[PDB]
DNA sequence: ATCAGAATCCCGGTGCCGAGGCCGCTCAATTGGTCGTAGACAGCTCTAGCACCGCTTAAACGCACGTACGCGCTGTCCCCCGCGTTTTAACCGCCAAGGGGATTACTCCCTAGTCTCCAGGCACGTGTCAGATATATACATCGAT
DNA sequence: ATCGATGTATATATCTGACACGTGCCTGGAGACTAGGGAGTAATCCCCTTGGCGGTTAAAACGCGGGGGACAGCGCGTACGTGCGTTTAAGCGGTGCTAGAGCTGTCTACGACCAATTGAGCGGCCTCGGCACCGGGATTCTGAT
């Protein structure tokens, strides 16, 4: 049969999502994880639908950005494979903790 | 019941910049919300630097300060150029 | 025409500005001039953003700007990203590129 | 319980749009806590602001100045 | 730089 | 340019 | 400037300790900066709300939204009794 | 006085002063100056408390720059509140990376 | 005149830092850097003393100057 | 008699970590922001307490960012500080583009 | 607990 | 912790 | 390696719904006049920044050695990618309803503004002790044996 | 393991100038008072958020095989750290000069304020073409040979 070589799929796919714009998280998933992590602030909150969609737009832009600081993290100590060591020393550097 | 914007002026800018080329509803909000955020930067910053030198009042010396202060370099020098002219041309009418 | 934007030669509502200045008490007075000023300076960034975005929109075979054209023109000019540095455009996307390491041989 | 909603190919999907080309098996759980984290912070905000206008529905301005607050701006939600 | 020779370029 | 937005501001302005 | 009430805060809580010069102008350059963004961000909820009066609400939300958690509910503590004493004697 | 009659220490009257003069807001509150002193005055006494402890674990009886820069930097939560500050002749806070010591 | 900024200066200010060793071309990147950052923060400055139409930068500018870059500083009569 | 490769540079840590005061030469410092700021309007004047703060300020973004390269260092498994670490570390601070 | 404190404050104040 | 102990400590 | 198989673009035909234009009106910007105050401007004064000289030294600089470290090269093996099946829940559409945001009308109480006055705070002058410095001393470190 | 050679904390003595305090003065905060409008409350209307239900189907979970890259190990050159001898200019003390920061007094140009006015922009409505979508064929593009 046909199998391509591990590593060229990756290289589409992340031509296509930079590419595109649209949204990567499910909308519904991230709604409910934003009332419940709301929820132990305040009881009974309600929450207009753009303010969840700007919520997970927010989000989405903070993790890719994390994500290109952590790939050049990652590249910098001659490895192609990202690791945890990389998201912690992006974010400390970053001063965020 | 009556909401204000810049999305009338923002279309006559780029009919004038594009004279073809049109603008969508989520650009439009996009452009208002950026126009603002420059605005309220620069007003600020005017602010500040009037309430620094003990002045009372905000005048065109201290907006063109905080543009410069705000905008990077080759930006800075064509928005310090056209609002002089422009407040030259209204000093003369 | 009664309007000071025409007396000035712009597009944007000068007696707005002057009156949005005069209402956020930035200071006690507001000189004549700041409202002219100010309102040149946002109608040449808005020329100068909105340039971009119809060039980006023109190369996508598009007529009509969209935030994908906004976050491109804006990431694809180094002035304007400096200003825009801390923005985040909703649906704007990212700008295409990959790091040299990462191609295959 | 719920955290588990931003499921692992989603993450894949964010990582390939940062630019990223493999990924390391741990690395999901940690972008969960950070996800986590982050979200905690700008709700707690969002929250505290519409406490302080007497309100019980968070609005999208509310996240707007609490991203604000953050040294964060956010285009496109009203002016 | 051609910044200049286009803003001034409006008409 | 600037001339006739001028004398266009300050035409119609009294006249009113 | 803040020098003396500064001074007798620390006479209060550490009797017997001097402060440098440099430490008195650090501490009052730092109570100033306190104080200007605690004011900020009160003039900013005001103006969010469409109020025009910067009152005790607007100020121990300014206090919630700029300290961190045990910090800010220390302060709360503190600004709220302070408040209730000052009304209940007059 | 004012300041006395809440039982504080900062100047409640030269708050509202400096409120009034700060164009913050067109009106100012009656408990707004005395809240913001209450504020103040407590995170005075805090941060002078931690640089009075670490004068006197450095056997001194006087506060310097570095006692408050080594009280800013040890407690977590001052450190976060004080994150984008330098404070003169502050120095910096003792450390070395643990790979770096010898075997 | 950059080159005031001598080799054990930057040495001096690596270890203050918590640095072991240095490479040899560590020096002329450093004084890049330090150049940059003070070139952003002198222009402000002296934008600052220029709105007010002085000719000496206070210290007060300075402040000013690096409270606009998110850098406050104490202890210089503020 | 001879103090093996890197006993004088932990000794060295140690003490400038606990001393306070600047580590650059004042003269030096001043003739240089003197020489930059000619480029902007001539002819200016200094206090000393501005060209005290510009100093405690640049010793303190130097420190700062001396640090980040360390960790940076660090994370490649290295003990020595090389440029790429300082491009690195202010590629992701976000002072560089 | 300066109750006595604030007394004496209205007093002080409007003693002069 | 420590902090609640010593912010109600204040006489 | 050239060729087979899998994205990928690019052509053309349709539907539509969101952008673009028109209209009434209404309320916000203009025009005219004033009035008192912020700010421009001339003048003096005195602080402080700049310029220059001598001279000590402490730091900088140049040089030699060698050793620890950066870096290239190999093996390996295990973790992650690609892919096919099966399961699952997002989602799209539709329906109900009730909490709650948004407006509007009234009352009043809280705050701005004024006058008076006096005490807290600030500039100034002065004494002395916490701290800086010097020196001999004892102790902790460390590197070759 | 160890001990001589270095570096560092320690204890004691001395000197000093910055701090802690006392004093006189003054101006800004407090007390008393009035006026008015900002907002707190209630009453109402209707958008719009939540909740449920059901069929679709695209996406997630899962298992499996294998290639590649992370990592440990090894060797080799070389480039920094250490120490020493020579140079130099930072720094300190002192002097002298004058520019401009700052304060004071004077005047007036201008921005807040108010009133009558009208047209610029906004909410609402209607229309069509830019674009999304569907579908097939040419086009690259990649991997085994």
């Amino acid at each position: 049969p046909h199998r391509y070589r591990p590593g060229t799929v990756a290289l589409r796919e992340i031509r296509r999502y930079q590419k595109s714009t649209e949204l990567l998280i499910r909308k519904l998933p991230f709604q409910r994880l934003v009332r419940e992590i709301a929820q132990d602030f305040k009881t009974d909150l309600r929450f207009q639908s753009s303010a969840v969609m700007a919520l997970q737009e927010a989000s989405e832009a903070y993790l890719v950005a994390l994500f290109e600081d952590t790939n050049l993290c990652a590249i910098h100590a001659k490895r192609v494979t990202i690791m945890p060591k990389d998201i912690q020393l992006a974010r400390r550097i970053r001063g965020e903790r | 019941t009556r909401k204000e914007s810049y999305a009338i002026y923002v279309y006559k800018v780029l009919k004038q910049v594009h004279p073809d080329t049109g603008i969508s509803s989520k650009a439009m909000s996009i452009m208002n919300s950026f126009v603002n955020d420059v605005f309220e930067r620069i007003a600020g910053e005017a602010s500040r630097l009037a309430h620094y030198n003990k002045r009372s009042t905000i005048t065109s010396r201290e907006i063109q300060t905080a543009v410069r202060l705000l905008l990077p370099g080759e930006l800075a020098k064509h928005a310090v150029s056209e609002g002089t002219k422009a407040v030259t041309k209204y000093t003369s009418a | 025409a009664k309007t000071r934007s025409s007396r000035a030669g712009l597009q944007f509502p000068v007696g707005r500005v002057h009156r949005l200045l005069r209402k956020g008490n930035y200071a006690e007075r507001v000189g004549a001039g700041a409202p002219v000023y100010l309102a040149a300076v946002l109608e040449y960034l808005t020329a100068e953003i909105l340039e971009l975005a119809g060039n980006a929109a023109r190369d996508n075979k598009k007529t009509r700007i969209i935030p994908r054209h906004l976050q491109l023109a804006v990431r694809n000019d180094e002035e304007l990203n400096k200003l825009l540095g801390r923005v985040t455009i909703a649906q704007g996307g990212v700008l295409p590129n990959i790091q040299s390491v990462l191609l295959p041989k | 319980d719920n955290i588990q909603g931003i499921t692992k190919p989603a993450i894949r999907r964010l990582a390939r749009r940062g630019g990223v080309k493999r990924i390391s098996g741990l690395i999901y759980e940690e972008t969960r806590g950070v996800l986590k984290v982050f979200l905690e912070n700008v709700i707690r905000d969002a929250v505290t602001y519409t406490e302080h206008a007497k309100r019980k529905t968070v609005t999208a301005m509310d996240v707007v100045y609490a991203l604000k607050r953050q040294g964060r701006t956010l285009y496109g939600f009203g002016g | 730089s051609g910044r200049s020779v286009r803003a001034e370029t409006r008409s | 340019k600037d001339d006739i937005k001028r004398v266009m501001a300050a035409i119609e302005k009294v006249r009113k």
